């Protein structure tokens, strides 16, 4: 029951309400000024239930209609108050809302802070049910928006500040009442949020978000999200804003480190130095003065890494021979059986292993177009001259991942492009791809133009030709190069797509298309045109291409009813569809680590093609991060009878411990191959997995996402994306005549450190407490993102899914998220 | 070695504070999982012999398991019954010669008693509970200070599975 | 009334977080895309 104090309250109310019964003058305006007394103290108190609105359980059908007739004008607004405020605690939304939007004004602080959210509620329930039919009652709602906004900004309710505006399906507002204590609160939760929301909101999202990073001039912020909506015009803007020229210069590093090039105008200081540090000439000197700090500059041998000692010359074997000296020792400058003897290393392979030695000669030594195109000169000109190809390769492969204002991938490549001999285009075209991967240079597309149209190009020719235009404008979606795509993809006969190496060209349609499933929707509808199976196994690939990180739910529905399809000619269109989900699913941490139970339900569940392209999915789904789950699933079917499954497994292993230098997966790696001893083609690639988890010693990664895993690398999932298709059919592609495909990881190939440098480029060596990184989303204060801590003086190495931090004060870096290279500034507050 | 078989935990949804970032993360996991349903459903009815079929008919129903005792000839081996008796079955060509062993527990025919199939993992009722599927729900995070206590619980369990070339570099044993 | 005698002769799951939006707005997309005389009178032979 009640006491004194309540059983008279409910009197007093209840006196109150049946007062109103009768039209008496002093009955309308004495008592609803009495209930706006009540009901405002307690509710406008601690979270104490509401007295007044416990005891209130009255109909509101007696003053709801006299409501009309009993004043109209102030007397007729107060009585909506009170019930307005009554309707929040029962379930009369429609109602509830509207009251106060008809009702009196006043305002919605003097209520309190939980009615407020709950017209916060119901503002947008009504919005999202008010279509464009009608605006009449948009500009009461948005009214409403325009007050309440503020008061969650003060309140510490930004979170639902920011889930009001999204809510509404508007968020300009937050530009103008976001204080210079909110905008990180604020600016870190839509770009928590905007991976998750679908299109376009989240592409709105991200500008918004975007914006939010202008108002408060917190420019390489800005930076980081204009690249998520990958359009460059906002990043020029920014690049044109930026009147300091260091944070000019620390975002031409974040936009280098994308892979990002935009033509500098000469009015823009320090041009050279801005061209050259977005060029990535600059990238050659630290990561050598990277390797002096570490003493990694040793070059390795493989038989250090099989370490035959503890187990208890092929061509084939060879090449993993040739290979592991490639990607072990690769971009340190220096090989110890490729640069000396390589002459005599390469004669023990015959032809395609002879393209494959020669390749890794290139990539022994990237991002040096001087030293390695100068370790360029004792091979290419090979008494057979098939190995040109080979160093062609090499040629190509050196150019990629940086650009040279001298052209020299156009130039030495273009003279033999047009060289008859099959072999020796094959690594003319794709060495060029991988130099200008990305670029979308015309000249580059055009001369790649004429290749899809020659005729006397066998179909390896074309197929790399196509591969090779489709990563030279991966994620521009170009006119030009669609075009000669889309309109070379059309010309081609039935007969001649039936080879393996046919698999290749729609690859080509959709790298073009990464990154963009607005306007994939026409370049599906243009294939239509050609005849199944290859029609239907394109518009899937070229589906996957389109929403390359995405996230899209719908699309990984899509693509997994693909897979679970139970059909020779509908497998390819599976294949294509597991490694699908890989790639859509890759974005979020969430998703993608659920995507591993529907990998793995795809493999107990899953038929021979499935099963196949299973261990690739997972290669994708965790690139150079040996997450012990994803690795161990990959060894328990890493003895598979299925020839195929235990290759894919194996090179899986090998990406996922890709430069980690995981002594578990090396340790795996080395017992795979004594059991596998007997089979060339699973030691082979057994060693090459071996190969792949020693990437630069460990010192480089070819993970796709940098910037927190936040700013995607688009050349880089082109790259991926071509080895990994690719290797839906290994034993043609990569047991057969390809071996040099597993080059076109090098677009993707980047380092890891943690080198600090004081303000003048010295190494500065700081106390950097680095660990696992911890969301800072919704956690009130200056909450730590690292936790695992490990003091480290840099230079350091961030194993994937790390993030450093200036452990000292004395710095305040340019650019908040410490990735790649970042300029210290010192700080001006901090007092010895 | 079946590998380990690791708890079966969902991905962590975070924030706490009841926000739209939460609903989302939700959400996504939802969806998938609406999605990983939705291909072990349609996997069964998407989905629409004769060797397995006559081996079938052999064994019929029900097939007792006794434990091997001694393999006499290649094709004659002593089970015992479930009861502590002992028989002198035949061993049919299906069984695979090989993972019989002394002391496995062998599938055999109910009528005339041969041995039929071989029944690994028999590991007991009371010690099959005992292994954790589901994984607890408190992390690393949720257990405050015991900073030097965790660490000496991180160097036994949780390192020496992660970065095991430490310790092998060293010459320790990882602490067990 | 009429004529007689001779006779004869997956689910879409919910993902209710853009399921129905995708599906709202593809919808938006779809409006912007666009005996009397009978037998028993039957002519038979004998």
């Amino acid at each position: 029951e009640l006491s004194e104090e309540d059983k008279q309250l409910q009197d007093e109310l209840e006196m109150l309400v049946e007062r109103l019964g009768e039209k008496d003058t002093s009955l309308y305006r004495p008592a609803l000024e009495e209930l706006r007394r009540q009901i405002r103290s307690s509710t406008t108190s601690m979270t104490s239930v509401p007295k007044p609105l416990k005891f209130l359980r009255p109909h509101y059908g007696k003053l709801k209609e006299i409501y009309e007739n009993m004043a109209p004008g102030e007397n007729k607004r107060f009585a909506a108050d009170i019930i307005s405020v009554l309707a929040m605690t029962m379930s009369g939304e429609r109602e509830c809302l509207k009251y106060r939007l008809v009702g009196s004004q006043e305002e919605l602080a003097s209520w309190g802070h939980e009615y407020v959210r709950h017209l916060a509620g119901e503002v947008a329930k009504e919005w999202q049910e008010l279509d464009d039919a009608e605006k009449v009652q948009r500009e009461p709602l948005l009214t409403l928006v325009k007050e309440i906004v503020p008061y969650n900004m003060a309140h510490n309710a930004e979170h639902e500040a920011c889930d009001l505006l999204m809510e509404i399906e508007q968020v300009d507002m937050l530009e103008k009442d976001i204080d210079e204590n909110a905008y990180a609160k604020v600016c870190l939760y839509l770009t928590s949020c905007v991976n998750y929301v679908p299109e376009p909101e989240n592409s709105a999202l991200l500008r918004c978000a975007l914006g939010v990073f202008r108002k408060f001039s917190r420019f390489p912020e800005a930076l980081r999200l204009a690249l998520m909506l990958n359009d460059m015009e906002l990043v020029e803007d920014i690049f044109t804003s930026c009147k300091d020229v260091v944070v000019q210069k620390q975002m031409a590093f974040m936009l280098g480190r994308h892979g990002v090039f935009l033509e500098l105008s000469e009015d823009v200081e320090e041009y050279e130095d801005l061209t050259e540090i977005m060029s990535n000439v600059q990238l050659n000197s630290n990561f050598l003065a990277l390797a002096r700090e570490l003493d990694i500059m040793e070059p390795k041998v493989p038989d250090d890494i099989y370490k035959t000692h503890l187990e208890n010359d092929s061509a084939r074997m060879n090449l993993a021979s040739s290979f592991v000296n490639g990607f072990v020792n690769a971009a340190f400058g220096q090989d110890k059986l490729l640069t000396d003897d390589g002459n005599k290393w390469l004669y023990k392979n015959k032809d395609h292993g002879m393209l494959s030695a020669a390749a890794s000669l290139g990539m022994i030594l990237l991002w040096d177009v001087d030293g390695g195109l100068t370790q360029i000169d004792k091979y290419l000109y090979s008494s057979e001259d098939y190995i040109k190809s080979g160093a062609l390769l090499a040629c190509g492969i050196v150019n990629s991942g940086v650009r040279n204002e001298c052209d020299p991938a156009l130039a030495l490549l273009s003279d033999y492009v047009l060289h008859n001999s099959n072999t020796m285009r094959l690594g003319s075209i794709f060495g060029l791809g991988l130099a200008y991967a990305g670029s979308n240079r015309e000249d580059v597309l055009t001369l790649l133009l004429p290749v899809m149209g020659d005729s006397k190009s066998s179909m390896e020719v074309a197929g790399v030709t196509a591969l090779a235009c489709g990563m030279i404008a991966v994620g521009s979606c170009n006119g030009d190069v669609t075009s000669t795509i889309l309109q070379t993809i059309m010309e081609k006969s039935e007969t001649e797509l039936k080879d393996t190496y046919a698999r290749w060209l729609p690859l080509g349609l959709g790298l073009n298309h990464l990154g963009k499933g607005e306007a994939i929707e026409a370049i599906l509808a243009a294939l239509e045109v050609v005849s199944e199976p290859f029609r239907s196994f394109a518009n899937t690939l070229v589906d996957v291409c389109a929403y390359a990180g995405s996230g899209n739910v719908l699309k990984v529905q899509q693509l997994l009813h693909i897979c679970s399809e139970h059909f020779a000619d509908m497998g390819a269109h599976q294949g294509v569809a597991v490694l699908g989900i890989a790639l859509i699913a890759m974005g979020e941490e969430i998703g993608a680590e659920m995507a591993l139970r529907t990998f793995g339900h795809l493999l107990r569940y899953g038929e021979p093609t499935l099963r196949r392209a299973v261990p690739l999915a997972l290669a994708l789904i965790s690139v150079s991060n040996p997450r012990l789950n994803i690795l161990d699933t990959l060894s328990k079917f890493s003895h598979d009878a299925d020839p195929e499954v235990s290759y894919n497994s194996i090179f899986a292993m090998g990406m996922v411990g890709s430069g980690t230098n995981n002594a578990r997966l090396a340790a795996m790696l080395r017992q795979l191959a004594q059991y596998h001893a007997k089979d060339p083609n699973n030691l082979f690639m057994v060693r090459l997995a071996q190969g792949l988890t020693h990437l630069g010693k460990g010192t480089l990664t070819l993970c796709p996402y940098h910037s927190d895993r936040q700013l995607m690398s688009q050349v880089a999932v082109a790259g991926l994306l071509t080895v990994l298709v690719s290797f839906l059919d290994v034993r043609n592609i990569i047991l057969g005549k390809s071996h040099y495909v597993l080059y076109g990881l090098v677009a993707a190939m980047q380092p890891r450190m943690l080198v600090t440098f004081d303000e003048e480029l010295r190494p500065l060596p700081v106390s950097v407490r680095v660990g696992q990184a911890v969301d800072v989303v919704g956690q009130a204060g200056k909450p730590k993102t690292i936790t695992g801590f490990q003091t480290h003086t840099t230079p350091v190495l961030l194993a994937h899914g790390e993030r450093a931090e200036l452990a000292t004060e004395e710095f305040l870096p340019v650019t908040p998220i410490l990735e790649g290279f970042v300029i210290l500034r010192k700080n001006p507050n901090y007092d010895l | 070695t079946k590998g380990p078989d690791a708890a079966s935990k969902l991905p962590l949804v975070t924030p706490h504070t009841q926000c739209r970032l939460k609903l989302l993360k939700l959400e996504r996991i939802k969806d998938y999982l609406l999605m990983e349903e939705e291909f072990i459903r349609n996997q069964e009815q998407m989905k629409p012999e004769e060797e397995r079929s006559k081996v079938d008919d052999l064994r019929g129903t029900p097939m007792s398991v006794g434990t091997l005792e001694e393999i006499i000839d290649d094709n004659h081996a002593i089970v015992s019954t479930s009861v502590g008796s002992e028989h002198y079955v035949s061993i049919l060509s299906f069984v695979d010669k090989d993972l019989l062993e002394p002391g496995c527990s062998v599938l055999l025919n109910h009528k005339v008693h041969a041995v039929i199939g071989v029944l690994m993992d028999d590991t007991d009722p009371l010690v099959t509970v005992m292994k954790v599927e589901k994984a607890p729900q408190e992390t690393y995070a949720d257990i405050g200070g015991l900073d030097n206590q965790i660490q000496e619980i991180k160097e036994s369990v949780e390192l020496p599975l992660t970065h095991p070339e430490y310790y092998e570099e060293m010459g320790i044993k990882p602490p067990k | 009334p009429s004529t007689f005698a001779y006779p004869a002769p997956k689910v879409s799951t919910a993902v209710l977080s853009i399921t129905a939006k995708a599906k709202k707005k593809e919808k938006e997309k779809e409006k912007k895309e666009e005996k009397e005389p009978e037998p028993n009178f039957q002519l038979l032979d004998n």
